[PDB]
RNA sequence: GCGAUGAUCUACCCAUGGGUGGGUACAAAUGGCAGUCUGACAAGU
RNA sequence: GAGUCCCAUAACCUUUGUACCCAGUGAGAAA
RNA sequence: AUCUGUUUGGUGGAACCUGAUUAGAGGAAACUCAAAGAGUGCUAUGGUAUGGUGACGGAGUGCGCUGGUCAAGAGUGUAAAAGCUUU
């Protein structure tokens, strides 16, 4: 169950990969990607010249799960959903968020590079 | 309304008693109602096989009172005799138990039966 | 850990709970009905000044009760209290509900709820020595059936192992639970979902609670006592969930 | 109260320093100041 | 609850308008209380009835969706139903009135052979219909003469209109020049007001059931509220997360403004920014 | 349009009037949801119209067991004849707000013009009625809810569990705790009796060892002495009347009448013991007869006391349950069957005597094997 | 127990009067608890041996009132000059601690104070501490009539005058047997008591 | 003509009889620990 | 001047009188 | 013991240091006096207040509302009839 940033969607479009079909290439197993409620509030707030990302974000295979916050800021919505459970697998491409999660033990971070996606802290890469 | 509820299906009688037979050979099966009572007190039982045709039905009926206290699943199988040959015991065992043991070659197979027991509940 | 040794009792940080600081420590709550242990656990007696009256203290076995480890693992705010009403779900016997009665004291009440008749029969006979326990033998999935019998409880407790555990609390938190009074779920990983993992169910049942306007305060895992559980202390906001 | 102190004071002083009573136990690190209210009692079985 | 009753993959093209009316069949009666009924208007020459299972009344305890489909010749532009006796017209290249019981339309109406883009019946004097035009026009219809009744030609085209429920002979319109207009049905020589507040084309107006206020949404990413009197917006609504509001409808208890957007969300607001959902005591109320 | 509502209680029913409906688009808000904890705001919604209390506690149980079915009782049918104005069946119904979806059809079955609403709108009002509680009723409720929940809570439970009081086993517990204190005291006061009666006749207690009959002859012969009728009630009679002539101890009068009432207290109390013994011998024959066939009524009743119930013999392992070459063999071989008899006593509804005799003869032949 | 012979079942409860047993507020109160109560019904076989504990409880208390009547005869037999002073129960126990009456009168006055409290006494002498001051004499009717430290000062004057009264009872071969010395002893303590209550430590 | 509805198993000397070793519980002891405080002022004007 | 009940309305130890003894394990015993 | 002298508890508390505080710190009383929080309890009830300014109310009367039942008519429906909708 993989959380998704704004930034992971934006660089997914520039690198021509599907989310669900393209994540399974990097990950090699089945995955259920799920955008939180804070993250969708960012994608709308990005505005008109990001609206093609906002179409691709609302896809019925992309799940959505709500949150109980007083804010839009999803960079800190996300780490708080990670410390309290540690079942998720964060998909980011934010520079500051990677440093915020590489200090957290045992959370597979996932970024996009070149052609396909890459994972970092999975021990079961292959 | 019946007292031997839940009683298992014919197809589930096979899948239970076959798991009983391998647990007999792996020594995770403890044989007898007086012995299966103890594993509920020790907390190490996986699930409970009970015989419906034993007379009376009430000599072993204390176990669902003891199991549902501790969230241990349980079934009824129709024959004490057919539970006997699954048990590897010359005499019909009217109540059996599967102990929790983590070095279990049948661990992936027990949890297939255990999940088909909680379906009945 | 014998019948001879004399033990210091000391009040816990939680009210109504008492620590038995001996050579080893014990968790203890004051027996409302003296002279009887309801499942054979070893009980402490003192005397308090007429000759001094006998006050009997009963040990609170961690491995028997899923609530019991969370105290002994350490919860910040346990919403059960010596004055408050408390709703209980899935009290098969007095394994734990006799304890929850003794910690709410003679003032507050506890509503024992369980569906099955033969464990419910035992719950009757215990409920006639403890006046707090009024036991309800209706199914917990249908709260409109026992709507006449319970009014405005202050914290529910959830020991159901049915896999529809979030819906069985929402129908008991919306209709009976006093607002801003906490919810102590006890999640068991195997009984909800055996396919997916232990930790996914914990991240799934919290998010199901947040759909029902329960902001969960903290989460404990209670691992050394019981294998693979959680108790999740909620709060029923209903109004300003953010 | 300040009566019956000695069999109580020896007992509580044997609990504040209970780490030394047996070299195989090794309890958690805590301080155990003497609480304001307590009631020493025995274990019925 | 702010959740869905049921979601329907209705049409392969765009939907163009929804309207809702419980039918009155000649054979039976579909229940007002246990079900509600949606009617859609598609791009692909298609009008489809829809049932809805509704959880309102606990009096009872099939037919969850799609009672019958109404096929046409031209691409449909908009819909509205007529509250008396199971009646609705469609917007298309030809507006043509429909019976619910009949698959083919009853009467084809046109002032001229031009496309027609949106409709709405009036609330009282129910047989009077109003019909827009992409050829910057408005043609009112009267059903009891089975005939169009008059025409007015504005400078730019009209996206949507709305009859007031309370006065029932004045209709406000939404025009593609950044302005909205309010008329009398008797005298289309003089608009009763203009509303000069926007910066781009208004896409929809809705008359409050109070009959005082008119709420409008534009191709500008903003929503205005004005009274019938003042001629200007007393209040502007906007957030960053909405873009180009195409559709806006006032509540039926006249307090909370719904607002459709291009961004895909249905944002709902309040009418006055201060009126609360609280029921207030006699000291606070005074 | 939620005009009337109905909240049920152990103290009868209530029919309220909704003065103002809370606004229904905005019902998840902080505002309207925090109004319902506030009694100043909630009063503007609700006025009491009716309150018909239950005629008795036994009628309450019949009515409280009727809601959980989903049906309509007599009174719940009868209250709605007053309060609801009669409306049409097809157009413009009357709205009543019901806590239950399931109760909904059973009202309209009886009252065809009434539409029952259980929205989250309507159920919000009924939950508001619980919170403000007795303040809405304006004191018409005589007594309180807080006592009424408790008895109706137990009576609803005892109906569905369905145990009779004749099945109860605490009668076995208290009687064993009573017979042992009678046995503690009957010899104790009789030994006090002789230590009173040693000042007058030291010889009769040698003749009469039984504490039940030694306390009767003190009632019978207060002084010396032949021609005694109940002293024959015959070998000891002449052996006492001659020993009454050969008296060694001393002789006041009120002090012996103290001992007369004191020795009266013994013979009445052991009369209670023989009366209590037959009760326990009968309740064993009622509650656990299969256990009573193996060992008997007395030792069977001892085990239930040491188990603390009849249940804790059924829960325990047969090796764990304990009674007292025969020790290694029979005391285990009976305790297996002593366990098994105590199972079928607990879990039958009316346990049969017949299987205990069947279980008895199996134990006999192993005693024949010895 | 007297209620059970009167009350019986819960519907017998409301009808039957409890004027004789706990009246005028509790009779209303047991009537209130009679209609709603969590208890079961009880059969007429189970209302036989609660219906025969209600006898055997009452016959004990009816015997005990005969039994304390018996000591009040024996007080006025043996030492009536004592039991006009301190009452029947204390003089039953002061003789009971020492044994015979003769063994008690050979003890001085100050050891008739602390005749009961011997456990706290020899603790307080073997370790240097303060002796208990009442003893078994504290449950007399007259020490309780005093207040404060005056429970000590009457506990001297009683144990003096009870030692005066005992030696007239153990060691007079002629007894007037009317408590004639003892009522002269009690009037001296009442003069001592009402002197000592009139004096007060406060400032006027 | 067996058994999970439980098979099996958990100090001395004396030729199927007893004494000696200890332990548990009950009851008794006029057995023991175990010895019965201070001694002249105080209160009022 | 001076600590009762926390039980000398006892507790413990010793001596005699009475009664008695050296929970589990789980599949073999009989030939 | 005119043997030694460590440990533990109690007293005492200098020099240096580190922390905090300051018109030096602290105590006792209450049917006192005065500021200010926090929680609870209380029917805490005009969604537009009374049936009525002789310009009034009561009683009857007429219209109007409401309900179910009967009957005709309309619509659907069938070869017809049955059923069936009906502001
Ligand atoms: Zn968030």
């Amino acid at each position: 169950q993989v959380l998704i940033d704004t930034n992971f969607i934006n660089f997914s479009i520039q690198k021509k990969v599907d989310i669900v079909r393209g994540m399974m290439d990097c990950l090699l197993a089945k995955c259920n990607p799920l955008i939180t409620d804070c993250v969708m509030a960012e994608l709308e707030k990005l505005g008109p010249k990001y609206r093609i990302a906002l179409k691709l974000a609302r896809d019925p295979r992309i799940k959505r799960l709500s949150c109980s916050h007083k804010g839009t800021y999803a960079d800190d919505c996300l780490v708080h959903r990670v410390l309290q459970h540690k079942c998720y697998i964060v998909a980011t491409n934010d520079a500051g968020l990677k440093q915020r999660i590489r200090k957290i033990p045992g959370i597979p971070l996932m970024s996009v590079g070149g052609h396909a996606y890459v994972i970092e802290k999975l021990p079961d890469v292959f | 309304n019946p007292k031997a509820f839940p009683l298992a299906d014919a197809a589930l009688t096979q899948q239970i008693l076959d798991v009983v037979q391998q647990a007999a050979n792996l020594r995770q099966l403890k044989k007898g109602a007086n012995e299966a009572t103890k594993t509920l007190n020790r907390g190490i039982s996986e699930f409970i096989i009970m015989a419906a045709d034993c007379e009376p039905i009430e000599i072993l009926l204390h176990l669902p009172l003891l199991c549902e206290d501790k969230n241990v699943p349980y079934v009824f199988v129709p024959s004490r005799v057919a539970l006997g040959r699954a048990c590897g015991v010359s005499r019909p065992v009217i109540a059996a138990s599967i102990t929790t043991n983590d070095a279990s070659a049948i661990k992936t197979q027990i949890y297939a039966v255990k999940d088909k027991i909680e379906t009945l509940l | 850990a014998r019948g001879g040794a004399k033990v210091v009792i000391e009040p816990h940080r939680h009210a109504g709970v008492y620590i038995a600081r001996g050579k080893e420590d014990l968790l203890v709550t004051k027996n409302m009905a003296p002279g009887e242990s309801v499942y054979g656990e070893k009980r402490i007696s003192v005397e308090e000044p007429v000759p001094p009256t006998k006050v009997e203290y009963r040990v609170w076995n961690p491995f028997r009760s899923k609530l019991a480890a969370g105290i002994m693992g350490g919860l910040d705010e346990l919403f059960i209290a010596p004055g408050k009403k408390v709703l209980y779900l899935g009290a098969a016997s007095g394994t734990s509900v006799s304890h929850v009665s003794d910690v709410v004291g003679p003032e507050g009440v506890v509503y024992a709820v369980e569906f099955s008749h033969r464990p419910g029969r035992e719950l009757i006979s215990m409920a006639k020595k403890r006046p707090n326990i009024i036991p309800i033998i209706e199914d917990a999935r249908h709260p409109q059936k026992y709507r006449m019998l319970i009014g405005m409880v202050d914290c529910v407790f959830a020991d159901v192992a049915q896999p529809d555990q979030a819906r069985i609390i929402a129908l008991n938190s919306h209709m009976f639970l006093k607002d801003q009074g906490g919810v102590v779920i006890s999640i068991k990983a195997n009984c909800i979902d055996s396919t997916v993992d232990a930790e996914t169910v914990f991240a799934r049942e919290v998010q199901k609670l947040r759909e029902e306007r329960i902001k969960p305060l903290e989460q404990l895992t209670l691992e050394p006592y019981e294998r693979d559980h959680c108790i999740v202390v909620g709060r029923y906001m209903r109004s300003g969930l953010k | 109260d300040d009566n019956m102190r000695r069999e109580v004071q020896r007992d509580l002083l044997l609990i504040k320093h209970r780490a030394a009573l047996d070299p195989k136990r090794h309890y958690k690190k805590q301080r155990w100041e003497v609480p304001e209210r307590f009631a020493i009692g025995t274990i019925i079985e | 609850t702010r959740e869905e009753f049921v979601s329907f993959k209705a049409h392969y093209g765009l939907v163009t308008g929804l309207c809702v009316t419980q039918p009155r069949f000649h054979d039976k009666k579909p229940d007002l209380k246990s079900q509600n009924f949606m009617l859609s208007c598609s791009d692909d020459k298609t009008v489809k009835l829809w049932s809805i299972n509704v959880d309102d009344y606990s009096n009872k305890n099939n037919e969850e969706g799609l009672i019958r489909t109404f096929d046409g010749e031209s691409a449909f532009q908009g819909i509205d139903s007529h509250r008396e006796n199971s009646t609705f017209a469609t917007g298309g290249a030809k507006i043509h009135l429909w019976d619910v019981n009949r698959l083919k339309p009853v009467s084809d109406l046109s002032w001229g052979a031009d496309n027609i883009t949106s409709l709405k019946f009036n609330q009282n004097e129910t047989d009077i219909l109003a019909s827009t035009g992409s050829d910057n026009s408005i043609v009112l219809y009267d059903l009891r003469t089975n005939s169009p009744t008059q025409k007015i030609v504005q400078t730019m085209r009209t996206n949507a209109i709305c009859w007031n429920p309370m006065e029932a002979f004045n209709f406000v319109t939404a025009n593609e020049d950044h302005n909205a207009y309010y008329y009398d049905m008797r005298n289309l020589s003089r608009s009763l007001n203009v509303f000069k507040d926007h910066v781009s084309a208004v896409m929809d107006v809705d008359f409050s059931p109070t009959g005082d206020e008119i709420v409008t949404g534009s191709y500008d990413k903003s929503i205005r509220i004005y009274k019938t009197n003042h001629g200007h917006s007393r209040e502007i609504y906007h957030t960053k997360r909405m873009q180009h509001v195409f559709q806006v409808k006032y509540s039926m208890d006249s307090k909370y403004i719904i607002s459709g957007s291009d961004d895909g969300n249905v944002r709902l607001w309040r009418s006055k920014a201060w009126e609360r959902s609280n029921v207030k005591t006699t000291r606070e109320k005074n | 349009p939620i005009e009337y509502l109905l909240f049920e209680e152990p103290t009868g029913y209530a029919v309220f009037k909704v003065k103002l409906q809370q606004d229904d688009i905005g019902s998840r808000l902080k505002e309207v949801q925090e109004q319902i904890n506030d009694f100043g705001a909630f009063t503007k919604l609700i006025e009491l119209v009716s309150f018909a209390p239950f005629k008795g506690a036994a009628e309450a149980l019949e009515n409280a067991n009727d809601i959980s079915e989903g049906l309509v009782s007599e009174s719940l049918k009868a209250i709605l004849d007053l309060n609801l104005p009669k409306a049409s069946s097809k157009k413009k119904n009357i709205t009543l707000a019901i806590s239950d979806k399931n109760l909904g059809p059973s009202i309209k079955e009886e009252f065809p013009y009434v539409d029952c609403i259980s929205n989250e709108l309507a159920q919000d009002l009924i939950r508001g009625v619980r919170l403000h509680g007795e303040k809405l009723f304006k004191g018409l409720q005589s007594g309180d809810l807080e006592r009424a929940q408790l008895g109706l809570g137990h009576a609803y439970s005892r109906a569905k569990v369905k145990f009779s009081v004749q099945k109860n086993d605490n009668h076995i517990i208290q009687a064993i705790a009573l017979l042992d204190q009678l046995d503690k005291d009957i010899n104790t006061f009789a030994m006090r009796v002789k230590e009173w009666y040693g000042w007058h006749f030291p010889e009769l207690a040698k003749l009469v060892p039984d504490n039940y009959t030694f306390a009767k002859l003190v009632l019978f012969i207060k002084d010396k002495a032949x021609x005694x009728x109940x002293x024959x009630x015959x070998x000891x009679x002449x052996x006492x009347x001659x020993x009454x002539x050969x008296x060694x101890x001393x002789x006041s009068e009120t002090d012996m009448e103290n001992v007369c009432v004191f020795a009266q207290r013994v013979a009445s109390l052991a009369d209670y013991r023989r009366q209590l013994y037959d009760y326990l011998c009968e309740k064993m024959h009622t509650v656990a007869p299969n256990l009573s066939e193996l060992i008997g009524e007395v030792i069977g009743a001892r085990l239930i006391s040491h188990a603390g119930s009849l249940t804790n013999l059924s829960k325990q392992a047969a090796s764990t349950v304990q009674i007292l070459k025969n020790k290694g063999r029979i005391s285990r071989y009976l305790a297996n069957k002593c366990s098994m008899a105590s199972r079928i006593d607990n879990y039958s509804e009316e346990p049969s005597n017949v299987f205990g005799s069947v279980l008895k003869k199996q134990v006999e032949q192993r005693l024949e094997f010895y | 127990a007297r209620i059970i012979l009167t009350m019986g079942i819960r519907s017998k409860a409301s009808e039957t009067d409890l004027s004789e047993i706990l009246p005028e507020e509790i009779e209303e109160r047991v009537k209130t608890a009679a209609e709603v109560s969590m208890g079961t019904e009880i059969t007429q076989t189970d209302l036989d041996n609660i219906n025969a504990l209600a006898e055997q409880i009452v016959e004990f208390a009816a015997y005990r009132e005969q039994l304390s009547n018996y000591l009040s005869a024996r007080m006025k037999a043996i030492a009536p000059n004592l039991t006009q002073l301190v009452g029947e129960l204390v003089g039953a126990r002061l003789i009971a601690h020492s044994g015979s009456l003769i063994s008690l009168a050979k003890s001085p006055a100050s050891t008739i104070q602390i005749l009961g409290a011997e456990k706290a006494l020899f603790r307080a002498l073997k370790t240097k501490h303060d002796t208990p001051k009442y003893g078994l004499l504290y449950h007399a009717s007259l020490v309780g009539q005093a207040t404060g430290k005056n429970k000590g000062k009457i506990a001297r004057v009683l144990a003096a005058k009870a030692a005066v009264s005992l030696r007239y009872d153990a060691l007079a071969e002629d007894r007037d047997d009317s408590g004639d010395i003892g009522l002269e002893s009690r009037a001296k303590v009442e003069n001592r008591l009402s002197q000592l209550e009139g004096r007060d430590l406060r400032t006027t």
